[PDB]
RNA sequence: CAUCCGGGUGUUGUCUCCAUCCAUAUUUUUUGGAACUUUUC
């Protein structure tokens, strides 16, 4: 399916996302999955409060993701 | 099936989510889980707006779908 | 290394006392010894106790509600 | 060979083309004490390496060097032996299952081999006329069935009379 | 800048993905990659690249109507007329390409077309110096041979990941017409053969380290590539992955269930043949043999493919190629397999570390560039460099260093050149670049002047950072030149042009050595006939426009001996006595093999900077070397080895220590030259037996006295130790049909050396592998003698590995033997004849 | 299905997990699952009162997994 | 430098023959951790 391949193609670029938690994470993406797992670096979190933090490495569960936000050149990619 | 869903492709859509937020933009790619990809997106939390760009939603998060405008040339 | 279901298999043989946490409820926990289990992570606890430290006194749990399984 | 006035033993030979072979100047670079002597330096070497042995080349073309060396097997006595037959020449040398119905896709048909096919494979390795099934018509005088025969070594058996003829035919072709 | 780009953009033939995404991708260090392509003659290399090129580009401008259809393989990267006309790749040309993979995540790939002719191994070495990993392409018919072993040995030695491609599979089926049962077996044998030379790792059509292809025809396979594409649709995904593990070796499925048992019941085959080879054969048989109407049904039935009548209206070969390219889609099986086969962390420290000392310090924020090959493009000479670190941009002022200088390792040290432009190679065009980033390989304008051959490029803003920085080691080319040509111009007045040209040739051809004699003659060394021929062509045509005289092909000789000294200073205060000794062939071989002493491998003497205890341990361990002698190893020469050996070493070691470098400098000086022909010395060990030193050394023991004195003593020692001449020898790799064997035997006899080390039936083909050895001085024309005497059948390659100089027959110093001029020397003496002709040239 | 996740690089290293109910745990990563069930040793709660325990965390619960030291 | 024997293409008029994408209720999406209350602006 194409909605997963687009993700794999944004590996390397910087990504923004939203979780069921309520917070948004922003960073370079290293690995993804068909599940929608993620592996990122130099993340800059921002919760409901506005509280910023730093997280060196992160793994996720896709189930917990609401939606992603992806770079603009990834609209000319082949489907 | 999914015959109807291909018909929606490349139309500006109004998508309500479980959070209440509503995303808007064209539809580029579609899934069996209802993962939608949307181009030039704008949330309307409510007298509010934000510019995102390319957004990939999950199936869990989506509630309803509705066409805003016809397919663009 | 140690896979997850092989780790739980040790808790059956040793008959070790294990406290179980719940999914969306931090206020509640459980206790007891492990007789048996299955592929879907359902558990048959023996001499199980509901834990303010209000210790209230053989049951079965659904695998959907667990979070932590901890030795002693 | 023409340009350099060095014909191959089989080959035709022309006049020089470049006139002057006059300068034969003894010199330190050249001198026989200084040189080391082994090997003929046969004319074939000169043609093969026109910019190595053959000092001062002019109007010389760069020669093709080496084709991959083709081991094709063609059978010319019994057609009965199949298309895919190991020849004398070649050197000696409890878990998961899926429905039976699924199988290799192409192999509904029992045998790859066709009576027609064996010839077809042979054709693949054939000359200009045959290996194309689409051709434009040409005149009778145009065709040169004769041509190939001179364009090949005479061979040892033939008497001088035909070997000369072979060279003469080549000369015309070359010019 | 923009104007330049706009003109430039028109020139290049555009592409489907576009530059912007390909340019966009670059920033991630992990994204993108570097890959080199090597393999023996005509293995397909260039055409493999051509496949990728034709996938990528819509136009293509160059293609004829003829070539696009079928018969003539289109050649890309053969942009040199010489190569085209010669017909074999000579100088490597990169292609850079944004490529997709099975996952659908594209990466930028730098591809390098290296030449597979044995004389241009230097080119392969240059490519390897930059590439992360290597694709090694083997002809299914040819199998593997000595050069393949050499290639894999070096590749792994330098921690270059290796992925195999078995090419020309169609030939196995169409040329040899092998049965499927036997075809599999043959492939398996080949697979086995590669594995035995490899150590610590084991491939298999199931690890996806081996790819099956026909470049000519137009297809590439991995067992993964196939399963997903056609089988995968048929069956549940969970199960399928396993299918591949149950596909290779010893597995047969009877009817839904497959049992490792041989084939019980009736008709039987192992799976590879069942689901792969058989249908492949059917494709071949079916397309040529079958009525064109019949075929359509199968395409829709088996493949869901629909051809127009114009696709039928071709001919067997062009039709077949169309069909194979139709069915088997873009070569992403290849790309995907490459992608998931290399781990940066495992190799990378190791590969960087070997070129440079392990370190490492001041990582990041710093520019670093390795310059390997230089490129004679349409305009000027470009410099090819690997983005080791940081970022380059136009007009950037960059410091440049050359390795021999580096060998050596503040004000005066740093020359610099601004970087005028950076372009990205694409075979026949260059794509304009504003900036270059770490990972990628690029074309630089204007960095050329600083360096001949290799150089290391760095920018350092830090004094400690500068101190840390380690210069790249000189590239170690696979072979030594040996072949010797003497040049003079036809007209002496044109010398200046020749001189310029020779320097240019050194820049462009990394294996060439140009030396200048007293006489003004130019000694050129090159690897072999063809190599030198190409040099001469370019020299006369491309660079100089001067017609020149060329001599009679010779060879460099080496000096040696087989078993006391007295000596006197020009101002008789010093007196030197040094023993000269034959060395153990084992020792010699150990020295010739450039190594770190890894695994169980005897330590290379260039590891001498490690504790002498360790060095001596190796000598004692591997040779039973005398414990004093091992402890007294001073250094190696420019070649062999120096030992201290006398009571005065105990009497006045401090005094002696003061004179080591003067000795040390001299010895390289003295051994680099020689007493017979001013040529370098091999297999000789020297031992200082006595050294008298001037009373009260009133600045008396000067370098002016002892350096030449030492030199003299060496020469005397060699002479009295009974000197000999050594001659370099090639390894002759000959491929022939069996009945042509006797011919080959006679040729060997006739040449001089007449030595064949081995004869091996090439299992699976009607061919022999013949290994011999041949004296380079008797090699002139050897290859053509073979080709002609076998009537075009079979072929030869000469490769210098092991670099062993055999004793030249005759006694080094006897007057009597030789016979008059113009006569090949009698066998008893080739040593005496060799010296005099060389002696005269020296003076 | 059942894509066995890329947790090989975290094995035998310290972690900072987060779970449902805003509760989090430190531990040495011993083993992992298809469904991302985890085995942690030397488990310490983060209430800020840190209690040593000695643990198998469920897959569903997991929100994320971090690394303390690079 | 020319001649000579041939070839292709377009166009214009003619002639003959013929027609006018898989099926999963038990942990990463479609058989729910949901439900409910209250305070602040
Ligand atoms: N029969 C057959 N020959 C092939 C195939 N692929 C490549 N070749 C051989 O490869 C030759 C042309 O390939 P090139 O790429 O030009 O040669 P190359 O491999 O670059 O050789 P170098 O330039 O010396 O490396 C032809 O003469 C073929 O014999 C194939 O699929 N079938």
């Amino acid at each position: 399916g194409i909605p997963v391949k687009l993700l794999n193609e944004a590996q390397g670029h910087i990504v923004s996302l939203e979780l069921t938690t309520g917070a948004t994470y922003r960073g370079k993406l290293v690995e993804s999955e068909d599940s929608m797992n993620v592996q990122l670096r130099d993340v800059i979190a921002t919760e409901p409060q506005g509280a910023v933090t730093h997280m060196d490495q992160i793994f996720v569960r896709g189930s917990q993701i609401k939606f992603i936000v992806v770079p603009d050149l990834l609209k000319n990619a082949p489907l | 099936h999914s015959s109807r869903l291909a018909n929606l492709i490349d139309y500006k859509l109004r998508v309500l989510t479980q959070d209440g937020r509503v995303y808007i933009g064209q539809l580029m790619a579609f899934d069996k889980h209802m993962n939608l990809v949307l181009n030039e997106c704008i949330e309307e939390r409510v007298v509010e707006k934000r510019v995102l760009g390319l957004t990939i939603l999950r199936g869990e998060q989506i509630l309803s779908t509705v066409v805003e405008d016809k397919p663009l040339l | 290394m140690v896979p997850p279901i092989n780790c739980i298999f040790n808790f059956l043989q040793q008959q070790t006392p294990v406290t179980i946490w719940l999914f969306e409820q931090i206020g509640i926990r459980i206790k007891g010894k492990i007789v048996g289990f299955d592929e879907f992570m359902n558990v048959v606890i023996d001499e199980a106790v509901e834990i303010k430290e209000d210790v209230e006194k053989k049951i079965l749990l659904k695998g959907d509600n667990i979070t932590l399984i901890t030795s002693a | 060979g023409k340009a350099l006035n060095n014909a191959i033993p089989g080959g035709p030979k022309f006049e020089p083309l470049y006139p002057r072979e006059e300068e034969e100047d003894y010199n330190e670079f050249n001198s026989i004490d200084r040189v080391i002597f082994r090997v003929p330096i046969r004319s074939e070497y000169k043609v093969a390496f026109p910019h190595l042995y053959n000092s001062r080349p002019r109007s010389v073309r760069i020669p093709w060097y080496n084709n991959p060396v083709s081991c094709i097997i063609q059978n010319d006595e019994e057609y009965d032996t199949p298309a895919l037959f190991f020849d004398p020449s070649l050197n000696p040398i409890g878990d998961f299952t899926l429905p039976e119905d699924f199988a290799p896709l192409l192999a509904e048909e029992e045998e790859l081999i066709l009576p027609n096919t064996k010839d077809a494979m042979s054709l693949y390795h054939s000359p200009f006329p045959f290996n194309r099934t689409k051709g434009k018509m040409v005149r009778a005088q145009d065709v040169a069935l004769a041509k190939k025969w001179f364009l090949q070594h005479p061979d040892e058996e033939y008497p001088v009379k035909v070997k000369v003829s072979y060279q003469k035919l080549l000369k015309n072709y070359v010019l | 800048e923009h104007t330049i780009f706009t003109q430039l953009k028109k020139n290049i033939p555009k592409t489907r993905y576009n530059r912007d995404y390909m340019l966009s991708m670059a920033n991630i260090p992990e994204r993108i990659i570097n890959v080199g392509v090597i393999g023996p003659l005509h293995s397909g290399k260039t055409s493999l690249m051509d496949l990728l090129v034709i996938d990528s580009h819509k136009r293509i401008p160059d293609m004829s109507k003829n070539v696009e259809l079928g018969w003539k393989p289109l050649r890309y990267l053969d942009n040199l007329k010489q190569e085209i006309d010669r017909g074999l790749s000579i100088k490597l040309n990169g292609s850079t390409l944004l490529c997709t993979d099975l996952e659908s995540k594209s990466r930028m790939i730098n591809f390098l077309d290296a030449p597979g002719h044995v004389n241009f191994m230097d080119e392969t070495a240059v490519a390897l110096a930059a590439s992360d990993l290597v694709l090694i392409v083997i002809d299914v018919v040819e199998g593997v041979t000595f050069v393949v072993e050499q290639l894999i040995k070096q590749s792994i030695k330098n921690n270059v990941a290796m992925c195999f491609v078995i090419n020309k599979l169609d030939r196995l089926i169409l040329d040899l017409k092998l049965p499927p049962m036997d075809a599999y077996l043959k492939l398996n044998h080949i697979i086995a053969n590669i594995n035995s030379f490899t150590k610590g790792n084991v491939f298999s059509p199931i690890d996806n380290n081996i790819i099956f292809a026909s470049t000519k025809l137009g297809f590439t396979f991995t067992i993964k590539e196939f399963v997903s594409y056609y089988y995968a649709h048929s069956i549940p995904s969970s199960k399928i992955d396993d299918f591949t593990t149950r596909l290779w070796g010893s597995v047969y499925y009877h009817k839904g269930n497959f049992r490792t048992k041989p084939f019980e019941n009736v008709e039987k085959y192992p799976t590879f043949v069942e689901f792969i080879l058989i249908p492949l054969y059917k494709i071949f048989s079916y397309a040529l043999s079958m009525e064109k109407d019949k075929l359509k049904n199968l395409l829709r039935s088996n493949f869901r493919v629909n051809l127009s009548q114009e696709a039928l209206q071709y001919d067997p070969q062009p039709f077949l190629k169309h069909v194979l390219q139709l069915i088997f889609r873009q070569q992403t099986g290849l790309v995907d397999a490459i992608t998931r086969c290399y781990q940066p962390f495992e190799l990378f420290d190791n590969k960087t570390a070997h070129l440079s000392i392990p370190g490492k310090s001041t990582p990041e924020g710093t520019l670093w560039a390795h310059v390997l090959k230089t490129v004679d493009y349409g305009g000027a000479e470009w410099s090819l460099v690997r983005i080791y670190s940081g970022l380059l941009k136009r007009g950037d002022t960059v410091r440049i260093l050359d390795t021999s200088q580096s060998e050596s390792r503040e004000d005066d040290e740093t020359p610099s050149c601004e970087v005028e432009e950076i372009g990205l190679l694409g075979g026949r065009y260059v794509y304009p670049v504003h900036e270059a980033h770490k990972g990628q390989i690029v074309l630089i304008k204007g960095i050329s002047s600083a360096y001949i051959k290799s150089a290391t490029l760095y920018s350092v803003k830090s004094k400690e950072d500068m101190k840390q920085l380690k210069f790249f080691k000189p590239l170690d080319y696979i072979t030594e030149a040996v072949f010797k040509i003497v040049l003079q111009p036809l007209l002496p007045r044109e010398l200046p042009k020749l001189l310029d040209a020779l320097n240019k040739i050194s820049k462009y051809y990394p294996g060439v050595i140009i030396k200048v004699e007293e006489s003004g003659e130019h000694v050129i060394l090159g690897n072999g006939e063809l190599y030198m021929d190409c040099l001469l062509y370019d020299l006369r045509a491309s660079y100089a426009k001067i017609e020149i005289k060329i001599s009679d092909p010779l060879t460099v000789f080496s000096e040696s001996c087989s078993n006391s000294r007295l000596g006197e200073e020009n101002l008789p205060g010093l007196s030197i006595s040094v023993a000269a000794e034959p060395m153990d062939s084992k020792m010699i071989q150990d020295l010739s093999r450039n190594t770190l002493g890894k695994g169980q491998n005897c330590l290379d003497i260039d590891g001498i900077m490690d504790n002498p205890r360790k060095l001596s341990k190796i000598l004692r361990t591997e040779y039973g070397w005398d414990s004093l002698a091992s402890r007294n190893v001073w250094s190696f020469y420019n070649g062999n080895v120096l030992i201290n050996d006398t009571l005065p070493d105990e009497i006045s070691p401090e005094l002696l220590s003061k004179y080591k470098e003067q000795i040390i400098q001299g010895f390289y000086w003295a051994v680099k030259e020689g007493p017979l022909a001013e040529e370098p010395i091999y297999g000789v060990q020297y031992k200082l037996l006595s050294i008298s030193v001037p009373s009260d050394v009133n600045i008396d023991v000067m370098k002016s006295q002892i350096i030449p004195l030492m030199k003299k003593a060496c020469y005397v020692g060699l002479l009295t130790a009974i000197p000999i001449l050594l001659e370099p020898i090639y390894e002759v790799d000959i491929t022939v049909h069996a009945p042509l064997l006797p011919i080959v035997e006679e040729l060997m006899k006739k040449r001089r050396g007449s030595r064949i080390y081995k004869t091996i039936k090439v299992a699976g083909t009607p061919l022999l592998e013949v290994r011999g050895q041949v004296p380079v001085i008797e090699s002139a024309g050897f290859e053509t003698d073979l080709r002609l005497s076998t009537n075009g059948l079979g072929m030869c390659q000469l490769y210098f590995w092991h670099k062993i100089w055999r004793k030249v027959p005759g006694d080094v110093l006897d007057k009597d033997a030789f016979i008059p001029k113009l006569k090949p020397a009698p066998i008893n003496s080739l040593s005496r004849d060799f010296v005099m002709k060389t002696r005269r040239r020296k003076g | 299905m059942v894509s066995t996740p890329e947790l090989k690089k975290y094995m035998d290293k310290k972690i900072l997990l987060n779970i449902n109910g805003s509760r989090k745990v430190a531990g040495i990563l011993r083993g992992y699952d298809i469904f991302l069930n985890v085995v942690l040793d030397d488990a310490m709660e983060i209430n800020a009162n840190n209690h040593q325990l000695g643990t198998v965390i469920r897959g569903n619960s997991i929100i994320s997994l971090e690394a303390l030291d690079a």
